């Protein structure tokens, strides 16, 4: 079960609140995963995190 | 024979042991463990917990300037005297400040990478590694004074550094405090409140020395704190106990004539060895104590000729003590003390093996010497197989844990870790937590494979030889 | 705890003011396995799953 | 027959093991622990975390003389908390008090050291280290009394000590404290005011003695704290639990009759010893046991004298338990039991090691014997080169590694970390910061070449000698 992080810091603080709000992580899940990609164009090398 | 030359290498020894005595002065330690405790781990604040060894970002780089650094440069005036104006700071009440601080610092040119086409939308600003091709000459924000304009090397008397990631000119924008802490704190609150150290700033320099009047031994203080182009902070630090101003007693008096001495010996042993060298044995390389006379010879020269070119060089001194409100650049004496003293331990040290010509006096002795010259031979070439499989195993570690261990990030890390290991000295588990699989199985086969083959290899190649050469003895010596 | 950790070093992470190349917003997936876990019964905390 | 022999060494054995056990006695670990742990490890206020083993001021050294000294030399026994109807473990030093503590202070005079005439503008006051020569004898302060008055050794029945940096003398500028807390605070807190410790002051040591009142042992209490020249505190203790009152119960009686069989064997001893070595074999040190035995008879000796000297100067203690206003003089005693300490220890251990004569009966330990004695001059040869080699690169890493790692400051420090380099005891992560090159290469040089050629070389001699004693000892069997 998929969930963006919004896309300016200004919906994604309502996103949470949403995901707290409505019990999202009640006591039947296992996992979060939260996951994103970075990149450095100095060193020209991308990072999955 | 066997006399004439044991009693004048005898006779080099002790002048030896005599020059290093004083070389390495005692209650020197101390004063560094003094120094480096008050800078390195004072907390940069009474709620912080960090210091200069663990600075992880550059907002902890202004909590520290404007902090634990201003309180151990600028001590309080001891208030006992009519204090005229602006009164200089001891930092242990023993510790002279000598002139005054001066910071600086490295940066790039925003134009400087090229980012790709594809996304060239949402990445704007750019700034590629440190590097002299890739540096920024011209004035940033309010360019009012020297802090923020380019002053190229030779105006500022520097020298490259050789820092952890690159090795940094000694250019830069730099800014020279003040002799009060009420007046350094404001130009380095100035400093902070319109932006100096932006995202494309590389490295930035604090230095400063002291002098100890008590005992005469100048100190020479440099803090570097490195930004690497992927983000992140690097300290590094040095603190060299260096002396300017030896002929004050008798003691000195005394080392310099036993330096005279010292050179003397040189010469008469360079004499000696070129004498030998012109007329007789005009190979002369085939005994393996002649290479380590000519070794000792070069290096002795070498240190010689290093002592007279950083004690001729010390203009520096006095031109400080003319004006005494201006910087004082001790680094390059630094840099030469440093490498005076290491060239002065390798040839101490290979003084000491030169010493083992003269222990072969009974008959005990002379069996030990014939073995380890019998089986050098053999130990070498089997060195060479234990250092080509040690190497093939130090670069597998590198290719495979070499980002993410922390211990295999550069190969002669790898090659001190792998060292480290015979030791006993590992903790088995970055290895795991890096890698489940090809973890655990690269430390069981070379702790096995190391360890017993080629440890048991050099065992017997040296038992054999032993063997047989003390046989061949005996058997001479029941036959005879 | 996962929210106040994302509140405070992730959101001002992952947006920023200048800073952090992102190439890709983030994302939450999880998994839900749709049963009710049972709390671990008190005794020599087991360190299994 | 050599069983009669046998007969009397397991005696004399027996009887000195019997001794030491009785005189090793048993909990004195526990009251010096509680000792440390009080007078070390509470902090100076409340406000604070520094105790006195980490005092890196002069004012945190004021403090602790107000502040954990005295709140815990005072009947610090009070049974505040929840203690069980009765004083509790930790709570069993109720430690009345004989007499008066005493303080004193050692410092230098100014101009002690010259300072060069280009900082003479800058620089007014020069105080050299701590020595003889240098040492202030002058009035200072408000000269009124023994604390601002100097005092030479003799009036003053002092020592010299041995501290941490030098070895300070027994004069100095003392106070004897006085009995209640009200007035010993309200002493220190004038000595305090008036300065005290100015910049010239090199060393101040607080002495002062217990007896517990229960389990009948006394305890001799020392503390130094030492300001080097360099600015700093260095502190130091010395905690010795004494028991000269041995005759309270019927057990102690019996060790009375064992010194006595301890003096007739040793007279016994001396006296064999005497009428061999005229008559028979006359220089007869050739062998081992023979040059073992007087070492032995040599320590028992010195051992009964030293405690021959104790027991006269027991009545020097006694003489004064209900009178509290005088300091009592108790360094002697506690050094001299230590050294009494170190002696039995030495002459056990010797004691222990001559048993190996007796055990040559069978043939597997003369076998073992006989190889273990006939590879004695090997093996010593050997070490010659292999501590030839050992001090080479202590003193290489004493030159390189002397001022900033704090494992290889002094000689003596160099031997004993590489020691523990040869069991993997190494840190490594200031090895390689302290010196990037010349470090690892120090490090890697000697592992290899240590372990591998140096314990292969060590093994191989045993190993050789001993399939060659096996040889013979086989082939001188079966053949006559
Ligand atoms: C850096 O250069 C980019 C284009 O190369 C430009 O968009 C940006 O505004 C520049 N930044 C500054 C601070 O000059
Ligand atoms: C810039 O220089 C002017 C010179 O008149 C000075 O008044 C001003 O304080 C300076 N501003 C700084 C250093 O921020
Ligand atoms: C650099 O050397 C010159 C030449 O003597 C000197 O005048 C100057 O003060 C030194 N320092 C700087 C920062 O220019
Ligand atoms: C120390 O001695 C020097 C020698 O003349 C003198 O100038 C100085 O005032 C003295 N300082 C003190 C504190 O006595
Ligand atoms: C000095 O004199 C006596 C000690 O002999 C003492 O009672 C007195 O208070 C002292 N005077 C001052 C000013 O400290
Ligand atoms: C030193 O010993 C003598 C011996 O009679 C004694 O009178 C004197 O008081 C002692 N010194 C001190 C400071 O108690
Ligand atoms: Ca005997």
């Amino acid at each position: 079960y998929v969930q963006e992080l919004g896309l300016s810091l200004e919906e994604s603080r309502d996103r949470l609140r949403f995901l707290q709000l409505h019990n999202w992580l009640d006591n039947r899940s296992r996992a979060v995963f939260l996951e994103l990609t970075r990149y450095s164009p100095a060193v020209g090398l991308h990072a999955a995190v | 024979s066997v006399l004439r030359e044991l009693v004048t290498y005898l006779l080099f020894l002790i002048v030896l042991c005599i020059l290093t005595y004083g070389m390495m002065s005692s209650n020197v330690y101390y004063y560094t463990r003094m120094m480096s405790q008050l800078f390195l781990d004072t907390p940069v604040s009474k709620t912080e917990k960090t210091n200069f060894k663990t600075l992880s970002s550059m907002e902890d780089f202004w909590k520290f300037t404007e902090g634990s650094l201003l309180d151990g440069l600028y001590w309080k005036m001891q208030p006992s005297n009519q204090t005229e104006a602006d009164n200089r700071s001891f930092i242990f009440y023993e510790n002279l400040l000598l002139g005054v601080p001066r910071i600086r610092q490295l940066r790039v040119r925003n134009g400087s990478c090229s980012i790709p086409q594809d996304l060239r939308d949402e990445i704007k600003e750019c700034y590629d590694v440190y590097s002299v091709s890739s540096e920024d000459r011209a004035p940033f924000g309010p360019r009012n004074g020297t802090a923020w304009i380019y002053t190229s090397e030779k105006d500022l008397n520097g020298s490259s550094h050789w820092g952890i990631i690159a090795t940094y000119s000694g250019a830069g924008y730099y800014l020279d405090l003040s002799r009060t802490r009420e007046e350094t704190a404001a130009q380095v609150a100035s400093l902070k409140k319109n932006v100096w150290l932006d995202r494309g700033t590389r490295a930035t320099f604090i230095d400063f020395s002291v002098y100890n009047a008590n005992i005469n031994l100048f100190c020479v203080v440099r803090l570097l704190v490195e930004f690497p182009a992927t983000g992140g902070v690097i300290p590094s630090w040095q603190f060299q106990p260096l002396k300017l101003i030896r002929y004050v007693t008798t003691f000195d008096f005394f080392l310099a004539a036993c330096e005279i001495i010292f050179c003397f010996f040189i010469f008469y042993y360079v004499v000696e060895e070129i004498l030998e060298i012109r007329i007789h044995k005009l190979h002369y390389f085939r005994s393996f104590w002649n290479c380590l006379d000519v070794v000792i010879v070069v290096l002795s020269v070498v240190a010689i000729g290093i002592n007279i070119y950083r004690t001729s060089n010390v203009e520096v001194l006095l031109q400080f003590l003319e004006d005494q409100n201006t910087f004082p650049n001790f680094e390059h004496l630094a840099y030469w003390q440093i490498q005076f003293n290491n060239i002065a331990a390798v040839t101490v040290f290979f003084v000491w093996i030169k010493l083992f010509k003269f222990i072969n006096f009974n008959r005990t002795m002379s069996q030990l010497s014939t073995t380890m010259s019998r089986c050098a031979k053999d130990l070498f070439g089997f060195a060479i197989m234990f250092f080509i499989i040690f190497l093939a195993y130090a670069q597998l570690a590198y290719l495979v844990f070499g980002t993410q261990v922390d211990d295999f990030s550069t190969f002669q890390e790898c090659i001190f870790t792998q060292f480290r290991i015979i030791l006993g000295d590992i903790n088995f588990a970055e290895i795991e937590e890096a890698n489940r699989v090809l973890g655990p199985i690269y430390f069981t086969t070379f702790v096995f494979f190391m360890f017993f083959i080629l440890l048991n290899m050099f065992l017997a190649i040296i038992n054999d030889t032993y063997s047989e050469v003390k046989s061949d003895l005996a058997q001479q010596k029941a036959e005879m | 705890e996962l929210w106040p950790w994302m509140a405070h070093v992730l959101l001002p992470y992952v947006h920023g003011n200048q800073s952090s190349p992102e190439l890709g917003p983030p994302r939450l997936r999880q998994v839900r396995l749709q049963e009710a876990l049972y709390p671990d019964p008190p005794g020599p905390r087991v360190h299994t799953c």
